[PDB]
């Protein structure tokens, strides 16, 4: 009574391709009826199964987990839940992008399989809940997930490829078939397209940190999904898992496989530590990724590699009664050879499943046997098979949409028009007294421009239905490539600015270099990522109080720059904005119509109330009202009322004057009050965790809190405000904006965080001050809460910085011990010392039993190096951290230079 | 344009009103108000409205949006059917068990549930009986299918489809709960049969004659087989039973479904016209009319908390029921489709007064009108005088769904012929006449000889290699496998016998043509077809019926051969009875219909033809040497019988020390000696043993049923005597025979000879069974004995001697004797008068017209209260029976007829006067008096005490049973004055008599 999702999707896909190569007889008498009735039946099951649970879905649109996961196994007799989800996980994702993009291929064939409205409603919330999977763990497709089977999620490549595939084919696409007008269309965000793909081309050489390789890369670099489109990479890898996982009876699932294997007992779920080594040698062998390699063959129009597959499929395949073929689903070794197999590798024979003689078969096995011998006997096309155009050849790579540009694969000159607007007519007027042309908002009439906000409600008001109950698109804000385009608003072009412009409460916003350094990377960051046909449109916005005198020098070298045509290499356009807005095309939203300081914390801490107001009333120093509205908070509360309104107010008030006044401590003093957080941190930590690096958030030396998986924000936030209610005051925008300067170099120097894993904000806060202190000398060390963020940005880029000589070298093992940073190739120094270690290593009172880690881990697994990192972290002295770590790499060099 | 404005408001209007309420996924609508549940019936019918929108959208589409309108119309209501199917394949354990054998325990839920398609209620908590939801959605779909758009996906669903055609097919014998889901008038649901489940079953069963559900596109195995005989079968029934919805309800306005707009399957416009104007008469109300007399739905009396309406229905219940507007808007449609106009401006007039606005303005459609509970007394005085008020719910989807479509066919966007493909509009049409093709054979050389000698030229079975001959239960067996599935558990159509309608047609089995003789001359399951005679009337009864409908194309073919008991004693020439049936034959003319014969080569090339594709591959040694010794028929049948009775019920004799010789073998092989002698003495004596039963029972059952008849079975008295008031199964229906019968035996092969004269002779001559109410077969029987010992003179075991060896034919001429009617003269009138109880035609209204002026009519001791005049209608069939039950107190059947003539005499009597008696009245003190006032009359004549005798046990003289009804000596004036003395003893010294 248990059925998967995968095995019924591909017995369809089977049938429909065998119907489409019946089509081609005029006289088919009623053949491939049948066929694509049943087709479109279990499409219609399958969705009626899917729309039956509603609540989850919704449940999974706002916080995602293994609970409130969509079940993915069901009886099949009333289409129900059978098994609870402490026993399965029910987490899988790849079935269902699987299942969307085999259903927008059959309706591109010419099928029929939606009937009204609301399921273009669930096909919408469906896209929204699966565009955030680059996040969340998945179980694989396994569904073993870690190799270690022990109740842990791990990302996988091939969900996130399938995923990505998935988005690119809904993408502009008409649900209803011939006839559509406004009801049949799917909008998608390019923002969560981007993330999949650098997610992707992150973690495509290995599929997983665990797994170095795997048998289930194949059905997403090939037929299936054709998502690697890189050519020198794609045959790296496929040479790769062809020579890591080839055997005689077919292809193994991966390297020390213990799955339905000879040792292998239905009695515990989860596999023992060190169970996986007695594990290896007895793997089983699927015969049916044969097919899969016949197909890729045929596909890429190798004919000789098809021969060979079919030769070496001929004699293993089975026959029934009737002589019918048969492909069994597993090789399995006798016990009898458990021992004399693992000398020699492959020399023995294997015996034939129980679904390999009689009364039990694998449906999915002939569905792609078939599939793959219909490709081979030529009966159909390649064309036929994919309407869509999944694969094309190189030749043809010059004009598709959202894959290459227009300019050639190897070529990048592409040309972005930017459009220039002032603020007032008397800084319009003081512009043009040097030259400088700007047009007010006032000579615009016809066109209108809006902020984000409106954005983003207008596309929550969207995909909202009434009798099943839907939220529409949860409130994001929306990426510069989204704001690019222009809008058109119940008959009203809108257009909008990116999100740099806007004000915001934080200080590095009043510093002109950091604007002129985020515009340069916005810049940046739309030449390198845009794809889509026409040229991108750019708005920029100047304010009257951004000059401010003497300020004012580089902001005409930056627009004089801008008007010579060039910046930093990048090309760009500047004219007036209606003649760029006229000739271009404007997308449409139809939805709508249809739906020092003098007081000191001791000091004052015990003065009444009413002293603490007289005090705050009669003094001006910024510092003295921030300490005493703080004094206030934490004695009386944030609903006390003051000379000037409730505390809140006040608070925000003298905070946006001290921004104004830009008095740097005030403002971060400001800020912490006011437990603002930015809105990017997410997107930093889930690339540190996909890059492979680690973030602890703490003080130094306090208590630090390690983060290995993505988590919620709200979890985060909480986490870093309990610490900064314990430790310090305003260490919590110091580290934010440590985080988003760190994130910002790795995004644009890579190469610059090479040697360091577990990236710490505390000590390295603790470096740059030594520095400072070191570079003051005779005078006193400037306080960094004082410091500007052009000069915090400085200094952070000169710590970072590989460091040289001239200084003493005792500060230059300070830092690098700070950073963490560990020399390349030390991980598999140590593993080789470990080898040839008999006793074992033993530091700072820590123990590293050779047995153990020689016994779960391999040469170039992650856990190794966290055991080594984690038996390593006990050094206090960074400093004796580094010596120590050069005496290791010197033993490593002199006992391998000498076996003896 | 004006039409896009007005489908633009159709479209609003519907969608306002119904699709509003669709409940995706699951695709079935909740059924009105809230109950949260889904009637099958009104789930059908609330579809027609959006069907018909989709229609007039596509043809005058031609632009993007109108496509996309209809796509998501045709596209809603093809989901809302698979919806519906959905629920009847998940329970194929029900039709499985309901195929066979009829039953309320194994039959399908009339109320399916919501999301998740599952049961809310059990067997015994509602009545799950209702052909008539099936039959129409049936109809629906093949008309939807027709129409062109896909309902069907799987091939399974083709067999689950025909399965459910036999789970359908026998609605002419299967009683069911009703529309209404109230069995019978009073509640207490008693399973009957009304002629709304046949009416809509027949066209369902016509409209899937040959329609495929795979479209054009489909393959040899794709269409729907079905039967005719069912069809003719239904259309009977509904003839006969057409003025009368059931034998309980004397009107019904669902009568109007089944002769308007759904499923039209009538004939004879006059009954249509009849009918309706019955209805108009009968019905109509002054915001529109009740669905049947007396019934008690949402009325401030019955208390609505208590269901099993108790019998107290005497005025509580009478001209107050409320009303329903249905009846009205399916005036309308009635009007509109054919010819009507004026009638049509009518009905909308009337209709739009009763309309009730609510909210955004829009047509809604009250359920009833309830009277008001304080105007009651005036409405009894004053009929359909008094205001109503509106009650219950009015979400009514299914009259506001009929209207919709009413008014948009009214306003001229869709034409009649695009809602039915299939034509059903030209049912009225005559048809003039078909000729009959007959086919002769000889089975060997010397009959092809015989028949040469006389003229007459045939052809032997041999000589036509490529065309075979075997008998229709072949054919039967054949077609018991249509429709079987394994996975599915699917038995296929259980067995059954085959008609002349079937056998007639042509077959093909894997490129052969068979043909299959009819079955009445099968000799090895009854001895029917041992007489000539008996062979040429049935003859030409299936010669004249198959002339008489042939709804089919191409001419008919029968085989007739000759077999060898055709011939004569000497065996040397066939029967006169024969070579005249063959002689009328020729020429053209034979019996009631056109005869033409010739050689099955030109029959040929014009006859119909039918493709079959599912055939396609994919001490008792002493008694038993005593049994070997002894001769003579009697004494082998005895012993035989006894054997089997002791210890040879299958036990080997042992007979031959070869062959092992079973009782049942043996008693086989008695048959081939006893047919050749023609001994009427013990065949059926062995037939008996056998066990052996006549086909076609049931069905010759309910058309005597059907007749308004209550039939009995067995000889009196009480409690043996049964009373079969319903249908009942064939195995059912054998074994309260064989209960009846007990262990006579032959009185079971009697009566099931009697039952098959009187069927056969009921459809022929329908008028000789008048004045009769009751039919007792042991009566019958009893009364033909008699006959029988006084035409011979001879003792009652002699005659039942002669009785049993008389011939077949000998037996259905005394029947037909005895039932046209044609000292001991007079008494011998009278005593079979009172046997078969011939009461007057209109003797039960005299009866309650007298019973009106007085207390009651007392019969020796037991009495008939007179409040049973107010809890009865004389049309009743109870007001009937208690009079018939009152009356044979007396067992003396001369006593019976004198207390009807008594009876008669006081009701002509009682008109001259004017006055009530208010006592009792003896009729026995009447015939007393009358009685000694004839014995005083002929004392004082002068006759001798001889003539004036009395009786040994009525103590009523002889003569006065001899003497004539009429005359100046009459019994008739006798009775009068005696009942004129009796009335004066009981009057106030006054009568005031005048006329």
């Amino acid at each position: 009574q248990k059925a998967k999702i995968q095995d019924s999707l591909y017995c369809a896909a089977g049938a429909w391709a065998l119907a489409l190569a019946y089509r081609r007889i005029d006289d088919d008498k009623g053949r491939t009826h049948e066929l694509e009735h049943s087709a479109i039946k279990c499409m219609r099951g399958i969705l009626y199964c899917y729309m039956r649970q509603a609540d989850k879905v919704q449940q999974f649109k706002q916080d995602p987990r293994p609970t409130t996961c969509l079940h993915s196994v069901f009886n099949v007799h009333t289409g129900d839940e059978l098994l609870s989800y402490e026993e399965y996980g029910h987490l899988q994702i790849n079935a269902v992008s699987l299942y969307l993009l085999y259903l927008v291929e059959m309706i591109s064939s010419g099928l029929q399989i939606i009937y009204n409205t609301d399921e273009v409603s669930f096909i919408q919330n469906l896209v929204f809940c699966v565009e955030r999977v680059y996040r969340v763990p998945d179980f694989g497709v396994w569904e073993r997930g870690s190799k270690y089977n022990n109740g842990s999620t791990e990302l996988h490549s091939s969900s996130v490829g399938l995923a990505k595939a998935a988005l690119e084919a809904i993408n502009g696409f008409n649900l209803f078939g011939n006839q559509g007008c406004s009801w049949s269309v799917i909008f998608v965000d390019l923002d969560a397209h981007n993330r999949n793909r650098q997610t992707l081309c992150s973690l495509l050489p290995r599929e997983s940190r665990s797994h170095n390789t795997d048998a289930a890369l194949l059905p997403c670099i090939s037929y299936p999904a054709f998502a690697l489109d890189d050519e020198v990479l794609f045959s790296q890898t496929l040479d790769k898992v062809v020579r890591k996982l080839k055997g005689k009876y077919g292809f193994k699932r991966f390297l020390r496989d213990g799955y339905r294997t000879s040792l292998e007992d239905p009695n515990r779920c989860y596999y023992k530590p060190a169970e996986i080594k007695l594990f290896d040698g007895i793997e089983c062998e699927f015969p049916i990724f044969f097919l899969y390699m016949m197909i890729d063959g045929v596909f890429r129009g190798n004919p000789k590699q098809v021969q060979e597959y079919q030769d070496l499929l001929t004699p293993v395949l089975h026959h029934t009664t009737e002589g019918y073929p048969v492909v069994p689903k597993y090789y399995y070794v006798p016990a009898d050879f458990v021992e004399y197999e693992k000398n020699n590798p492959g020399s023995q024979k294997r015996f034939p499943s129980n679904c390999g003689r009689d009364g039990k078969l694998f449906l999915w096995g002939q569905a792609l046997y078939i599939i793959a011998k219909l490709l081979a006997d030529e009966l159909i096309s390649p064309k036929d098979i994919d309407p869509v155009q999944r694969y094309v050849p190189l030749k043809d790579q010059r004009n598709v949409s959202m894959r290459f540009s227009n300019q050639g694969p190897l070529e990048n000159d592409l040309v972005v028009h930017v459009a220039l607007i002032a603020e007032s007519q008397r800084l319009q007027v003081f512009l043009n007294t040097y030259g400088i042309q700007t047009q007010t908002p006032q000579q615009v009439e016809p066109i209108q421009i809006w902020p984000q906000q409106e954005l983003v409600k207008a596309y929550l008001q969207l995909g909202i239905n009434e009798k099943l109950g839907l939220s529409g698109r949860p409130d994001r804000p929306i990426g510069c490539l989204g704001t690019s385009k222009i809008y058109r608003i119940l008959g009203k072009t809108v257009v909008c600015y990116p999100i740099i412009f806007d004000l915001s409460d934080f200080y590095m916003s009043q510093d002109v270099f950091l604007l002129i350094d985020d515009i340069k990377n916005a810049l940046q960051f739309i030449k390198q990522y845009w794809k889509m046909h026409g040229r991108p449109l750019f708005l920029v916005l100047i304010r009257e109080d951004n000059i401010r005198g003497s300020r004012f020098n580089p902001i005409l070298d930056m627009l004089a720059a801008l008007k010579k045509g060039i910046i930093g290499g990048v090309k760009v356009h500047v004219d007036r904005l209606q003649t760029l807005i006229s000739g271009a095309v404007v997308e449409q939203l139809d939805f709508l119509r249809i739906s020092q300081p003098d007081v000191n914390i001791s000091e004052w801490k015990d003065k009444p109330t009413h002293e603490i107001l007289q005090k705050l009333n009669d003094c001006s120093c910024l510092a003295s009202q921030a300490i005493l509205l703080g004094i206030l908070l934490k004695r009386e509360g944030p609903n006390f009322i003051t000379k000037e309104g409730t505390v809140s107010d006040h608070i925000e008030r003298v905070y946006r004057r001290a921004g104004s006044q830009k008095l740097w401590l005030a403002v971060r003093y400001g800020a912490a009050f006011t437990q603002k957080f930015s809105s990017s941190i997410a997107p930093h930590i889930t690339t540190f965790l996909v890059h492979g690096k680690q973030v602890t958030l703490g003080a130094f030396g306090h208590e630090e809190e390690v983060i290995s998986n993505p988590l919620s924000p709200r979890v985060i936030q909480n986490i870093i405000y309990y610490k900064c209610n314990t430790h310090d005051e305003r260490e919590a925008v110091i580290q934010q904006e440590l985080v988003i300067h760190i994130g910002w170099i790795i995004s644009n120097n890579p190469e610059l965080f090479s040697g360091m894993l577990k990236i710490r904000i505390g000590w390295i806060i603790h470096a740059m001050e030594y520095e400072l202190q070191i570079r003051g000398g005779d005078k006193p060390a400037l306080d960094l809460y004082q410091l500007s963020p052009s000069e915090v940005k400085q200094l952070l880029l000169d710590i970072l910085q590989p460091q040289q000589n001239g200084r003493c070298w005792l500060n230059r093992r300070q830092i690098d011990g700070s950073l963490n940073r560990t020399p390349t190739g030390f991980y598999d120094r140590v593993w080789q010392i470990l080898e040839r270690t008999p006793n074992g290593i033993i530091v700072a009172g820590k123990h590293l039993p050779q047995q153990p880690t020689l016994s779960d881990m391999t040469m170039y697994e992650m856990n190794f190096s966290l055991l080594v990192e984690d038996t390593l972290g006990n050094i206090d002295q960074p400093q004796y951290r580094q010596i120590v770590v050069e005496l290791l790499m010197v033993v490593s060099i002199v006992l391998e230079r000498n076996p003896e | 344009s004006n039409s896009g404005v007005r489908l633009d408001g159709y479209a609003r209007l519907v969608q306002q009103t119904i699709l509003c309420h669709q409940n995706p996924v699951t695709g079935l609508l909740p059924a009105s108000y809230d109950q949260k549940d889904a009637w099958v019936r009104d789930n059908v019918y609330s579809i027609l409205a959006v069907w018909g929108l989709g229609l007039a959208y596509r043809k005058n589409a031609d632009r993007d949006e109108d496509k996309a309108k209809a796509y998501e119309l045709e596209q809603s209501v093809v989901k809302l059917m698979r919806g519906l199917l959905h629920c009847m394949i998940r329970q194929v354990d029900k039709v499985e068990s309901f195929k066979y054998s009829q039953s309320t325990k194994d039959s399908l839920h009339a109320k399916y549930n919501t999301k998740t398609c599952a049961t809310v209620v059990g067997d015994d908590q509602w009545g799950h009986l209702q052909l008539d939801a099936t039959s129409v959605y049936l109809l629906f779909l093949a008309q939807m299918t027709a129409s062109g758009l896909h309902i069907i996906h799987s091939l399974d669903e083709v067999n689950f489809i025909q399965n459910l055609v036999f789970y359908i097919e026998a609605a002419y014998k299967t009683a069911d709960f009703g529309i209404w889901e109230r069995g019978d008038k009073t509640n207490q649901g008693i399973s009957e049969l009304n002629a709304s489940s046949v009416g809509m079953a027949k066209a369902a069963l016509e409209a899937l004659d040959e329609l495929d559900l795979f479209g054009v596109k489909g393959g040899p195995q794709s269409v729907i087989h079905v039967l005719a005989d069912e069809v003719q079968h239904c259309q009977s029934i509904l003839n006969s039973l057409l003025p009368r919805a059931s034998t309980s309800k004397e009107v019904d306005a669902s009568l109007l479904s089944v002769v308007s707009f759904p499923a039209f399957a009538v004939e004879d416009s006059q009954l249509v016209e009849l009918t309706k104007q019955e209805i108009i008469t009968k019905l109509q109300g002054r915001y529109g009319c009740c669905r049947f007399l007396r019934d008690g739905y949402k009325t401030p009396k019955e208390d609505p908390n208590r269901l099993y309406y108790e019998p107290a229905e005497l005025k509580l219940f009478e001209n107050i029921e409320c009303e329903w507007p249905l009846f009205w808007t399916y005036f309308i449609l009635d009007g509109v489709f054919s010819g009507n106009a004026e009638q049509v401006q009518e009905y909308k007039e009337a209709l739009e007064a009763v309309l009730i606005k609510g909210k955004n303005g829009v047509p809604l459609l009250p359920e009833l009108y309830s009277v008001p509970p304080d105007r009651v007394d005036e409405e009894y005085q004053n009929p359909h005088t008094v205001d109503r008020v509106p009650m219950g719910k009015l979400p009514h989807m299914w009259g506001q769904s009929l209207y919709i479509l009413g008014s948009l066919m009214a306003e001229g966007f869709l034409a009649p012929g695009e809602i039915d493909p299939l034509n059903r509009r030209f049912s009225t049409v005559p048809k003039p006449d078909v000729v009959v093709q007959v086919s002769i054979l000889a089975e060997t050389e010397e009959i092809k000889t015989i028949l040469k000698d006389k003229g007459i030229y045939v052809e032997t079975i041999a000589e036509v290699y490529p065309i075979r001959v075997q008998p229709a239960r072949i054919l039967s067996h054949i077609y018991s496998s249509l429709g079987c599935n394994n996975r599915m558990k699917l038995s296929g159509r259980p067995y059954r016998h085959m008609g002349v309608l079937g056998t007639s047609k042509l077959y093909d089995i894997r490129k052969t043509i068979f043909t299959f003789t009819p079955q009445f001359i099968d000799q090895q399951q009854f001895y029917l077809a041992l007489d000539n005679k008996m062979i040429v009337e049935m003859l030409r009864t299936d010669l004249s019926y198959l002339c008489s409908r042939w709804r089919m194309t191409g001419q008919p073919t029968i085989t007739f051969p000759i077999s060898h008991s055709m011939l004569d004693e000497d065996g040397t020439s066939l029967n006169s009875s024969i070579l005249a049936a063959l002689r009328k034959m020729q020429d053209g003319y034979f019996g009631g219909a056109r005869v033409q014969t010739g050689k099955l080569s030109e029959f040929l090339t014009t006859s119909c033809c039918t493709h079959l594709s599912f055939m396609d591959p994919g001490d008792f040694k002493a008694l038993v040497l005593q049994l070997k010794e002894t001769s003579s028929l009697q004494e082998q049948a005895d012993i035989l019988y006894m054997l089997y009775t002791m210890k040879g019920p299958d036990w080997n004799t042992e007979l031959y020390n070869e062959r092992s010789a079973t009782v049942r073998e043996l008693l086989t092989e008695l048959y081939g000696k006893v047919g050749e002698i023609r001994h009427w003495g013990l065949i059926r004596y062995i037939s008996g043993i056998l066990r052996k039963k006549v086909e076609a029972l049931d069905e010759a059952c309910t058309d005597l049923l059907s007749h308004q008849k209550h039939l009995t079975v067995g000889l009196p008295p009480e409690p043996r005597e049964k009373t079969i008031s319903a249908p009942l199964p064939y195995e059912a229906l054998t074994q309260l025979i064989d209960e009846a019968s007990e262990g006579d035996m032959s009185i079971s092969i009697l009566t099931q000879e009697i039952m098959v004269y009187l069927a056969m002779y009921m459809r022929t001559q329908p008028g000789l069974f008048a004045e009769m109410f009751r039919l007792r077969i042991g009566l019958i029987i009893q009364v033909m004995a008699t006959e029988l010992a006084h035409s011979l003179r001879c003792s009652a075991e002699e005659a039942t001697e002669g009785l049993m060896n008389l011939s077949p034919s000998a037996m259905k001429n005394l029947l037909h004797h005895i039932l046209s009617g044609k000292q001991g003269q007079w008494q011998r009138r009278r005593r079979l008068d009172g046997a078969l109880n011939r009461v007057p035609v209109g003797f039960y209204q005299k009866v309650w017209k007298v019973l009106q002026k007085c207390h009651g009519l007392s019969v020796e001791g037991f009495v008939l209260p007179s409040s049973t005049t107010r809890e009865m209608t004389p049309g009743e069939i109870k007001f009937s029976v208690h009079v018939e039950s009152v009356l044979n107190r007396v067992p003396q059947p001369e006593y019976r007829q004198l207390l009807v003539e008594a009876i008669l005499v006081l009701t002509m009597l009682a008109d001259i006067e004017i006055h009530s008696i208010g006592s009792i009245i003896a009729v026995e003190k009447i015939v007393h008096i009358a009685n000694d006032l004839f014995l005083q009359e002929q004392k004082t004549l002068g006759a001798d005490d001889t003539m004036l005798a009395k009786d040994p046990a009525s103590g009523i003289c002889t003569l006065l049973y001899d003497s004539a009804p009429s005359g100046r000596f009459g019994t008739m004036t006798y009775l009068s004055k005696a009942a004129a003395t009796y009335v004066q003893e009981f009057l106030p010294h006054s009568i005031c008599a005048m006329q």
